[PDB]
C-alpha cells in the first residue's frame, strides 16, 4: 500500500512534493495539450495527482498490467529454476538436462520478448507502443513489417525467439523417452506442458484483476463517505454515515477482499509456482510422541 | 419512420373498442375459472355432506359478485363512447381517449381476472376446510371477503381512469 | 373501408367461440354421464338435460351472430370503422363470455353428475350452481346486445 | 396450480372426506376401504401404481404352487385383484409394473424364489422395481415419501440380512443385489452386522440418527421391519397431508395402518 | 400523442401488483385452511400473512391513482418526458409488487405449516415474512421518485 | 429527444429486476429458515441471517434506481441520446446482477438452513457462502455506479 | 451518434452476464457444500475452494466492464459506429464466457463436493479441473483485452 | 461501413460458441472424473485426458478470434462489406464447430469415465474415440482460416 | 453486390450442420461403444467402425464446404447474386444431407455395438447398415458437387 | 431475375428433405434389424429388404435434384421469377412426399422386424405395406417431375 | 404475374400433404398389422384393407395434383391474379383433406387390426367404420376438383 501511494482509499504526502504539475494552465482545465509538466518522479510512491484524476484508470490499468506481467514471469523463472535444485539434491537422472533444460527454456524465451518489450517501452518511453501496439507487434507470427518495432534488433530476434520457441517443442519430449529406452510415461508430461505454460502465464492477470476490484471498491467507499462528510456534514447525518463506512469497511474491505486475494493467491502458488516443484505423492511421517496426549 | 408513421396512423377508435370488449371479456372469464374452482369443492363437500350448501353458496357469490362488477364496468365503458367524428379521427383529444379508455379496460380485465383466480382459490380450501371443520367458516370468509378486494380495488382504478375520455 | 370486413370477421368470432364453448361443455358433461350411466342407470336421464343445457350457449352464440350479421348492410349507411370495430369487439366480447361459461358449466356438470349419484338431495345444489353458472352467460349477453346497439351509427 | 380445479377436484375431496371420516371385524374394515378405493373409480395411473404396491406381494403369494387355491380366501380388491411356474408367471407379466421386470430377474422361476429365504428375496426384487415405477412418476411432493419407504424397506433388508440372513448368502453385495440417501448412499448399510454398527450407519443420516435408538423393537425383526417401523412411527409426518397435492396414496397408507392397528388390537 | 404511453402505465402498474397480489394472497390462504382443519386457534391469528399480502395490493391501487391524477391533459402539456417517466414509474412498481407478494406467498404457505408444528417459531415467521414486505414498500419509494419527475 | 424514453426505462428496470431477485432469493430463505425450525426452533434465529443478506439487494438496488432518477435532469442540461442510452444500459446491468446474485443467494440459503440443524458449522458456512455471493451484488452495484457517473458528460 | 448506445449496453451486457454466470456457479457451490459439510466440517473450509473460485471470474468481468466504461470518451475522440461495435462484440465475448465458465464451475464444484465425502485424494484431481475449466475464464478475458486494445483505432 | 459491426460480432460469436462448447464438455468430463476417482483413486490423474482435451477447443477459438481481431484493419484497407461478412461467416462456422465438437467430447468422456472405471483395458478405446471427435474440431477451425484468409477483394 | 454474405452464409451453415451431424453420430457411437469396451474388450476393438464413418461423413462435409469457399474469386470474375444463391443452396443441401446422415449412421452404430455384444454374428449386418447410411452422405456429396459447379453458369 | 433465389434453394431442399427422411427411415430400419439379428443372425440376412427398399428415397431424391439443376441455365435461357417458383415448389413438393415415405417406411420396417422374427409366416407377407409406401415415393417422384416438366412453358 | 408462384405451390402443398396424410396412416395400418401378427397370421391378408384405403389417399392425392398441374399453361390464358390464387386455395383444401383422412384411416384401421383377434366376424364392422371414415378423402377430393377451375378459369 506504501508503494501504491493509496492509504485508506485516499492519496496523501509522497517523499516529494508534487511529482506532475498542470503545465501552465494557472485557469486553464487540464483537459489540454500541455496537460500537466512533470519536474521529477516521486520515489515513494505513484503520482499523487494521477490517482484522483480522469485518466486514473487508463494509467493504472497499464501499471498494473505490467506489472502483473513481470510478477508471473519472475515466479515463473523461480520455478523453473527450482527443477535443477531439485533435480541435483536428489540426485536425478540426465532428464534434468534432457527435459528441464528445454521446458525452463522454451517458456522463458516465449515470455522474453514480452518481458523485454515492456521493459524497453517502460525504459525507452517508447510512446509509440503504449500498452497495446506491444501486444500488437506480438501479435504478428509472420516476418517482415516491423514498423512499430522499437528494438533495434526486434526484426531479426522476433525471428530468432520464434524459430528456438519451435525448437524447444521436440527437446522437451524426445530426451526424456530416449533416456529411458536406453537406460532399459512421458505422456502426462506430453501436451499436458503446453498448454499448461500458457494457463499459467494467462492466470497471472488476475492479480492485477483484484488489484483493480480493491481499488475501485475502496473508491467507492470514499466517495460515499466524502460525499455523506460534505452535503451531509449535519452531526447525525455525518455520524450515520461514519457509520455507515465503518460497517462497509468492516465487511467488504476487510472480510471479503482480504478472503478472496488469499484465495487467489493460494490458487496462484499452487497453480504455477508449485507446477515445477513438489510433485505431490508422500507422507507425513509421525511417531508415537504422545500426540493424542499433546 | 414509415412504419413508425403508420403504428401511430393506426386508428384509435378500433384500439379503444378493443379494450372495452376485452374488459367485460376477462372479467367473465376469471369470473368463471373462480365460479368452476369453487364449485369442485362444493360439489364435493356436498357428496360428502349436504350441510353445509348455505355456507358454501357465499363463495360462488363472491365470484359471481366479479362478474358483475366487470359487466358494471363494460357498461360505463359502453356510456363512455362517441360519434367518432371523421374531422377528429386522429386527434390528439381522440387519440387520448382512447388509448385511456384501452388502458382503463386492460386493467380493470387484468384486476378482474386475478381477483377472480384468487377468490376461487380460496373458496375451493375453504369448502375443504368446512367439510373438515364447520368452527373454521368463519375465519375462512373473512379471508375470502378480504382477498375479493382486488377486484373492488381495480374497478375502483378503472372508473377513476374512465373520467379521462374526453372524445368530441 | 375495411369495417364491413371487422365486423364480419367479429360476427365469425361470435359464432366460433361460443360454438367452442358450448361443444367442450357439452362434450365434458357427455363423458361425465357415460361414467354415470354405468353405476346408477335409472339416474342416467335426470341429469342428461343439464348435460346438453350446453344448446343454451349455442342458441345464445347464433343469435349473437344473426344479430351481428343483421347490422351490416352497405345501403342503410357507409358504416365506418366506428361501427366495424364496435360490431367486432362486441361479437368478440359475447363469443369470449360463451365460451367461458360454456367451460364453467362443462366443469360444474361433471362434477355434478357424480355428485347427485352419490347424494340425491345434491340435485337442488348442483341446479343452483348451474344457474349461477348461466348467470354470467346471461350477463354477456346483456353486455352484447347493449354494445352492438351502439354499433349503429 | 389451476389444474387441480380443472380437473381431479371432486375426487380429491372425496377421498379426503373419507380419509377425514377414518379412524372378521379387522377383514370388515379392510373390505369397507377396499370397497371405498374401488367406487372413487392422471390420477388413474397414480390408483395403479397404489394397488400394484400390494399387488405385487399378492401375485407373489400366488405364485405358489402346494395349497395354491387358498389364495381365493384372501382376494382382497385393494391387494389381491385379479388383474394384478414359469409357465404361468409369463401370463401373470402382463397388466403389472415390476412384472415385466421380474421376468427376467427372476427367470429361474421357484428356483430363485424359494419359499424359504428366495421368495422374500424374489418379493423384495418386485418390491424395489415397484418403487422404482413409482418414483419414475414425479412431479408432487410424494417423491420424498416414496424415497422414504423405499429406503426403510431396503434398510430393514439390510439390517435382516446382517443379523441372520448372511448365513443365506445374503451378503455385502447381496444388500443391494437382491435385498430391494438409500438409493444413493447405500453402502454404508453393508458392513452394519452389529446392532451398534446399526446405530453407527443410522448416524450417517441425522433424520435417521436416533430413530434405531436402542434397536430392542422395530430392528429386533426380520425382513423389512425393522427401517419399516421407524417409517410406521414416523408416519405422523403423512398425516399432515397438505391440500393439493396428491394423498390418495397417504390416504390408503392411513387405512392400511388403521386396518393393521384394529388386527393388533384383536382380543384386547 | 406520446401519452398513451402514460396512460398505460398506470393500468399496467395496478394490473402487475394485483397479479403478483392474488398469486401471494393464494399461496398464503391455502395454507390457512390446512392449518385451519386441525389447529383451530393458531389459523385465527395466522392471517395476518394474508392480511399483509393484502396490503400490497392497496399499495399498487395508491401509485395507480397517483399516475392517473398527473395525466391530466388539458391542465399541462403531457409531453414526451412525461408519459415516458410515468410508464417507467409504473412498471417498477407494478413488477416489484409482483415479485414482493409472491415471495410474500412462497414465505407464507411455508409459515402457515410451520406455526401448526411448532407455535414457538411464529415469531421467527412473521419477521422474515416482514422483511420480505419491505421490498414492496421499496417498490413504492421508487414509484414516487420516478414519478415526480414529470416536472418537465 | 427520445433520451428519456430509454434511460427511465433502464432506471425502472434496475430497480425491477433488483425487486425480483431479493424476492427470489427470499422465498427459498423463508421456506428453508420454516424446514429447519420445525424441528429445532433454537437456530431459527441464527438462520435468519441469509433473508437480510439476501434483503440487502433491494436497498442496493433501490439505490442504484435512486441514482439514475438524479442523474436525469432536462432542466440542467440537454440529456442527448448517449446520456440516456449509458444511464439505460446502467440500470439493467445493475438489475440483471442484483436478480442473478438474489437467486444465487437464494438456493445457497436454502440449502444451508436446510442442513444448519444438522450441524453447528452451517452457522458460519452459510454465512461465508452468503457473503461471497453478496460480493458480487456489491461488485455489480460498484459497476453500476461507474456507468451512471460516466453517462454525465455526453461531450 | 447510435454508437455510444451500442457500446454501453455491450458493456452492460458483459457486466450482467458475468454476474449470472458468477451467481449460478456460487449457487450450485454452496448447495454442495451445505449438503456436504453436515457429516463432517471438512467440507466447512477445507473444500471452499470453488466458492472463491467463481467469483474470481466475477470479478475478471467487473474488471473488463470497468476497463470497457473507461474505453468511451465522446470529449476525447468522437467515436465512430466502429468503436460502438467493437465494444459490443468485446462486451458480448466477455459475459458470454463468463457465463459458460459459471455454469461449468458450478457444475464441477457440485460435484467435488459431493465426492468430498469419499476418499480424500481426489482432492488434487477436482482442483486440477477446476483450475482447468476456470482457465476459460482467463482465455474470454485476453480475448475481451485484445478487442478493447483494437477498438480504438478507428479511422 | 457496417462491416466492422458484422466482423467483430463474428470473432466474439467465435468466441463464446467456442467457450460454450468446451464448457458444456468438460462439465460431463469433470463429473466422470469425479465419480471415477471417488470409485477408484488410482487412475484419477490419469483420466483427466478428457479434461485437459476439452481446453483445446477454447484456445483454438482463441486463436480463431485472435486471428479475426488482426483481420480487421481499416487502416490497411477500407472494409468493405465483402470481407466483413466473410469474417463474420468464418467465425459462426468456427464457434459452431467447436460447440458441437465440445458436445461429443462431453458425451464421449462421460461414457469413457464410468467405462474405465469398470475396467481400464478400453482407455486406447476411449483415446480413440476422443481424437476422432477432435478431428471435427480441427476441421472447424482449418475451415474458419480458410475462409477468413478470403478478406482480400 | 450482397451475393458474398449468401455465398459465405451457405458455407458457414454447411461447415456447422456436417459438424452437428457428425459430432451426434460420434456421441451416439460412443454411448454405445462405451458398454462394449467392458463387456467384450476384444470385440471393442473391431467396433470403432461407426466413429470412422462419422469422420469420414464430416470429412466429405468439409470437403464441400471448401470447395465452395474456394469457388468464390470476386476479383477473377465478379459474383452475381445467382451464383451466391446457388452456392448458399448447395452448402445447405450438402450440411442438412450430413447432419442427417450423420445421426441415422450414430444410431444405427449405437444399436449395433449392444447387437454385435450380444452375439458377434451380427458385425456384417451393422457394416451392410453403415455402408448404406454412408451411401446416403456420398449422394448429399455428389449432389453438392453438381450444384457448386452450376453455381459459374451465370452471366 | 431474381430466379435461381428460389428455385436453387428448392433444388437443395427437395434432396436434402429426401436425405432426412431417408436417413430416419434407414436408422428406425437398422435399430430393428439389429435387435431382430440379436435375437436371431439366421434372420439378419433375410430382413435387410426394408433397409434396402428405404434407400430408393435417395436415389429419387439425387434424380429429382439432378433434373432440377439441370432445369436452370441462364445461358441456355433466361428464366423468370415463375420459371424459378415451378422448379422451386416441384421440389419442395419431392422433398416433402419422400421425407413422409422415408418415415413411414422406417415405422413399418420396425414394425415387421419384431413382426418378421415372431411368425416367419408371416415376413414375406408383411412386405406389402413396404409396397405401399415404395408406391408412395414414386407416385410423390413422378407428380414432382410433371410439375419440373413446366420449366419451358414461361414466355 | 407472381400469382403462377402461388398456384405452383398450392399444387405442391397439395401433393405434400396427401403424402403426409397417407404416410400417417399407412404407419398405424402396419403398426396393428404386426401386432395382429404371429397372434393370427392367417388373417394377414385379410388385413391389408387399411393398406389398399392408405394407398387410395395417395393415389386421390397424386390425381388431384396432376389435375392441378394441368392448368399451368402460361403460353395461353394470362393467369391474371385468379389463376394463382384459387390454384393455391385448392391445393390447401385437398391437402389439408387428405392429411385428416389419412389420419382417421390409421387410427381406426389400427384399431380394427389390434381387434381383428377378438370377435374375428367383426371385420366386416371395420371395414365399414373404416370406409365411413375414408368417405371424407372423396368428399375433398371432390371439393378439390370443385374449386380446380370453378374460380380459377372464371377471371375475365
Amino acid at each position: 500500500g506504501l508503494i501504491y501511494n493509496e492509504f485508506f482509499s485516499v492519496p496523501f504526502e509522497i517523499f516529494s512534493h508534487s511529482a506532475y504539475a498542470c503545465r501552465d494552465l494557472s485557469c486553464s482545465e487540464a483537459t489540454t495539450v500541455g496537460l500537466i509538466k512533470v519536474r521529477d518522479t516521486y520515489p515513494f510512491g505513484v503520482d499523487p495527482v494521477w490517482h484522483g484524476s480522469r485518466s486514473e484508470l487508463p494509467f493504472l490499468n497499464s501499471l498494473k498490467m505490467k506489472m502483473s506481467i513481470l510478477l508471473g514471469v519472475a515466479q515463473m523463472n523461480l520455478g523453473i529454476i527450482l527443477s535443477y535444485f531439485n533435480a541435483t539434491f536428489f540426485r536425478i537422472g540426465v532428464n534434468i538436462w534432457c527435459q528441464f533444460i528445454p521446458q525452463i527454456i522454451f517458456l522463458n524465451s516465449l515470455f522474453g520478448y514480452l518481458s523485454l518489450l515492456i521493459i524497453l517501452k517502460w525504459i525507452t518511453g517508447s510512446q509509440a507502443d503504449l500498452y497495446h501496439v506491444m501486444i500488437y507487434m506480438f501479435l504478428s507470427p509472420t516476418d517482415e513489417l516491423g514498423d512499430n518495432q522499437l528494438f533495434p534488433g526486434q526484426k531479426t530476434a522476433q525471428l530468432v525467439l520464434l524459430l528456438l520457441a519451435f525448437v524447444s517443442v521436440p527437446w522437451m519430449l524426445l530426451p526424456k523417452p530416449f533416456i529411458l529406452k536406453m537406460q532399459h510415461h512421458q505422456m502426462i508430461h506430453t501436451i499436458e506442458f503446453v498448454l499448461g505454460a500458457v494457463s499459467n502465464t494467462a492466470s497471472y492477470l488476475r492479480l492485477w484483476a483484484l488489484s483493480l476490484a480493491h481499488s475501485e471498491l475502496s473508491s467507492v467507499f470514499y466517495e460515499k463517505v466524502l460525499l455523506l462528510a460534505w452535503g451531509y456534514n449535519n452531526i447525525l447525518i455525518l455520524i450515520v454515515g461514519i457509520i455507515v463506512f465503518i460497517f462497509a469497511t468492516v465487511g467488504v474491505l476487510l472480510v471479503m477482499e482480504t478472503l478472496s486475494a488469499f484465495l487467489h493467491a493460494l490458487r496462484l502458488h499452487w497453480v504455477e509456482f508449485q507446477n515445477k516443484f513438489y510433485e505431490g505423492d508422500g507422507y507425513k511421517f509421525s511417531p508415537f510422541s504422545f500426540a493424542l496426549l499433546d | 419512420s414509415s412504419w413508425s408513421r403508420a403504428l401511430v396512423k393506426i386508428s384509435p377508435y378500433t384500439f379503444s373498442a378493443i379494450g372495452i370488449a376485452v374488459a367485460i371479456g376477462v372479467s367473465v372469464l376469471g369470473a368463471a375459472w373462480g365460479i368452476y374452482i369453487t364449485g369442485s369443492s362444493l360439489i364435493g363437500a356436498a357428496i360428502k355432506a349436504p350441510r353445509i350448501t348455505s355456507k358454501n353458496l357465499i363463495s360462488v357469490i363472491f365470484c359471481e359478485a366479479v362478474a358483475i362488477y366487470g359487466v358494471i364496468v363494460a357498461i360505463i365503458l359502453q356510456t363512455k363512447l362517441e360519434s367518432v367524428p371523421a374531422s377528429q379521427i386522429y386527434a390528439p383529444e381522440s387519440l387520448r381517449a382512447g388509448y385511456a379508455i384501452f388502458a382503463s379496460g386492460i386493467i380493470v380485465g387484468f384486476a378482474n381476472l386475478v381477483c377472480g383466480l384468487c377468490v376461487g382459490i380460496i373458496g375451493s380450501s375453504c369448502a375443504l376446510s368446512d367439510a373438515q371443520n364447520s368452527s373454521l367458516f368463519v375465519k375462512i370468509l373473512v379471508i375470502e371477503i378480504f382477498g375479493s378486494a382486488l377486484g373492488l380495488f381495480g374497478v375502483i382504478v378503472g372508473i377513476i381512469m374512465s373520467a379521462q375520455a374526453s372524445w368530441p | 373501408e375495411t369495417a364491413p370486413f371487422f365486423g364480419f370477421l367479429g360476427a365469425a368470432a361470435a359464432l366460433v367461440f361460443s360454438c367452442m364453448g358450448a361443444a367442450y361443455g357439452t362434450a365434458k358433461s357427455g363423458v361425465g354421464v357415460a361414467s354415470m350411466g354405468v353405476m346408477r342407470p335409472e339416474l342416467v336421464m335426470k341429469s342428461i338435460v343439464p348435460v346438453v343445457m350446453a344448446g343454451v350457449l349455442g342458441i345464445y352464440g347464433l343469435i349473437i351472430a344473426v344479430i351481428i350479421s343483421t347490422g351490416i348492410n352497405p345501403k342503410a349507411k357507409s358504416y365506418y370503422l366506428f361501427d366495424g370495430y364496435a360490431h367486432l369487439s362486441s361479437g368478440l366480447a359475447c363469443g369470449l363470455a360463451g365460451l367461458s361459461a360454456g367451460m364453467a358449466i362443462g366443469i360444474v356438470g361433471d362434477a355434478g353428475v357424480r355428485a347427485n349419484a352419490q347424494q340425491p338431495k345434491l340435485f337442488v345444489g348442483m341446479i343452483l350452481i348451474l344457474i349461477f353458472a348461466e348467470a354470467l352467460a346471461l350477463y354477456g349477453l346483456i353486455v352484447g346486445i347493449i354494445l352492438s346497439s351502439r354499433a349503429g351509427q | 396450480a389451476m389444474t387441480f380445479n380443472i380437473h381431479g377436484g371432486y375426487l380429491e375431496a372425496i377421498v379426503r372426506g373419507y380419509r377425514a371420516g377414518l379412524l372378521t371385524i379387522v377383514e370388515k374394515c379392510t373390505l369397507k376401504l377396499v370397497d371405498e378405493y374401488k367406487h372413487m373409480l392422471p390420477l388413474s395411473t397414480f390408483l395403479e401404481y397404489i394397488t400394484y404396491g400390494h399387488m405385487i406381494d399378492n401375485v407373489v403369494l400366488i405364485v405358489t404352487g402346494r395349497d395354491v387355491q387358498e389364495l381365493l380366501e384372501k382376494c382382497h380388491p385393494l391387494g389381491m385383484f385379479d388383474s394384478i411356474m414359469r409357465e404361468l408367471y409369463r401370463l401373470v407379466l402382463v397388466d403389472t409394473p415390476l412384472a415385466p421386470y421380474f421376468s427376467e430377474c427372476i427367470t429361474s422361476e421357484d428356483l430363485d424364489d424359494m419359499n424359504i429365504e428366495i421368495m422374500r428375496n424374489t418379493l423384495y426384487k418386485a418390491y424395489l422395481e415397484d418403487f422404482y415405477k413409482f418414483c419414475q412418476k414425479l412431479g408432487g411432493a410424494t417423491a420424498e415419501i416414496m424415497s422414504d419407504l423405499l429406503a426403510f424397506e431396503a434398510d430393514r433388508r439390510a439390517v435382516n440380512i446382517t443379523i441372520n440372513s448372511i448365513g443365506t448368502e445374503l451378503t455385502r453385495d447381496d444388500r443391494r443385489k437382491l435385498y430391494s440417501l438409500y438409493p444413493y448412499g447405500h453402502e454404508e448399510l453393508a458392513v452394519c452386522e452389529d446392532i451398534d454398527q446399526v446405530r453407527g450407519v443410522m448416524e450417517k443420516y441425522p433424520p435417521y440418527q436416533s430413530i434405531f435408538s436402542k434397536l430392542s423393537y422395530g430392528e429386533s425383526q426380520m425382513l423389512d421391519k425393522a427401517f419399516y417401523e421407524e417409517e410406521v412411527k414416523r408416519l405422523c409426518l403423512a398425516f399432515e397431508q397438505q391440500f393439493h397435492y396428491g394423498v390418495f396414496f397417504a390416504y390408503m397408507r392411513l387405512r392400511e395402518q388403521e386396518i393393521r392397528n384394529l388386527m393388533w388390537i384383536s382380543e384386547c
